């Protein structure tokens, strides 16, 4: 027997002409290997609505979300699939990512802990908001290091644990060396950009960046970060052109918001900062034309 | 400063 309401907590898109397609899965794989990750996320819906009890829809959908910079909804999606297959180490993983972002500190401890003990090789195995915790993560992670070194993933997994605690450093040199091990993985990048980022190193998260855009050209989330990166060390053009170009990609161009929302509201504190009175006033309207055109993406 | 996301 089917079953289509263990998705009720998800905000389905409403006019989402996917739901008319014979195999939207098929299509939102396609769509991921594009880079069109919005679109990829409408394909990936239909599936979850006509079928909720498929977890590697969830799961793909949750993986797009993430990527095209919405966690809240990423984190919706991966529960899901984390009810349907307890094993899959992907949602985990990703879970912990988009905790992490999120802030929830218990969520995402729990998370690295059941990427690590989920998988078969690995199963004999002051941080304030959750100390033994973030401990006993700390413990494992490095006790999986000892027997599976050069592993990229638990270089990759003790980034985001380091990221929680606010360990810049030591959470960069576990990246980088993830991404020497790794070096077309465009998700490492953008977690070893956002390291340095968030540890006060721009100019070096723009490099990290810029390899992960090189590898995967519709990764919204590098587009939002290099967006901040540019902003935080006050170079407003660079960060307006690539905001706009992250703002188009989101929606997926051609084409609810929130996400987008504040998106627009750092767009505006941008044009304000750098005296474009009348730009702000345009950003109310949320069209992303005005700006792709004075900032040179588009046209005129 | 702004935040970036892993």
């Amino acid at each position: 027997g089917h079953m289509l309401q263990n998705n009720t907590d998800y905000p389905f898109e409403a006019n989402n002409p996917y739901m008319y397609h014979e195999n939207p899965m098929e299509e939102g794989l396609s769509m991921l290997k594009l880079a069109n990750l919005a679109e990829a996320a409408l394909a990936f819906e239909a599936v979850c609505q006509a079928a909720p009890e498929r977890e590697e829809a969830w799961r793909s959908l949750g993986l797009t979300q993430a990527e095209n910079e919405k966690d809240g909804l990423a984190i919706i999606a991966l529960n899901h699939a984390r009810m349907l297959d307890p094993k899959d180490i992907a949602v985990h993983a990703a879970l912990a990512v988009s905790h992490t972002n999120e802030h929830n500190a218990n969520a995402a401890l729990a998370s690295l802990r059941a990427w690590l003990l989920s998988q078969p090789q690995y199963e004999q195995l002051f941080f304030f908001a959750a100390p033994n915790e973030y401990r006993e993560c700390r413990t494992l992670l490095h006790a999986a290091l000892e027997m599976n070194p050069n592993d990229a993933q638990l270089h990759a997994s003790l980034g985001v644990l380091y990221n929680l605690s606010n360990n810049y450093d030591s959470a960069a040199a576990n990246l980088r060396r993830a991404v020497e091990l790794r070096p077309d993985d465009a998700q490492l990048w953008n977690k070893l950009g956002a390291t340095l980022a968030n540890g006060n190193r721009p100019q070096e998260a723009l490099d990290a960046y810029n390899r992960a855009l090189d590898i995967n050209p519709g990764y919204v989330r590098v587009m939002y970060n290099m967006a901040v990166s540019y902003s935080n060390m006050s170079q407003y053009d660079l960060a307006a052109k690539q905001l706009v170009r992250a703002i188009y990609m989101q929606v997926g161009g051609t084409t609810s918001r929130e996400a987008t929302r504040s998106m627009w509201d750092f767009f505006r504190m941008l044009l304000n900062v750098m005296n474009r009175p009348d730009l702000v006033e345009l950003t109310y309207a949320q069209n992303v034309e005005p700006f792709a055109k004075e900032f040179g993406l588009q046209s005129m | 400063n702004e935040l970036s996301h892993l």
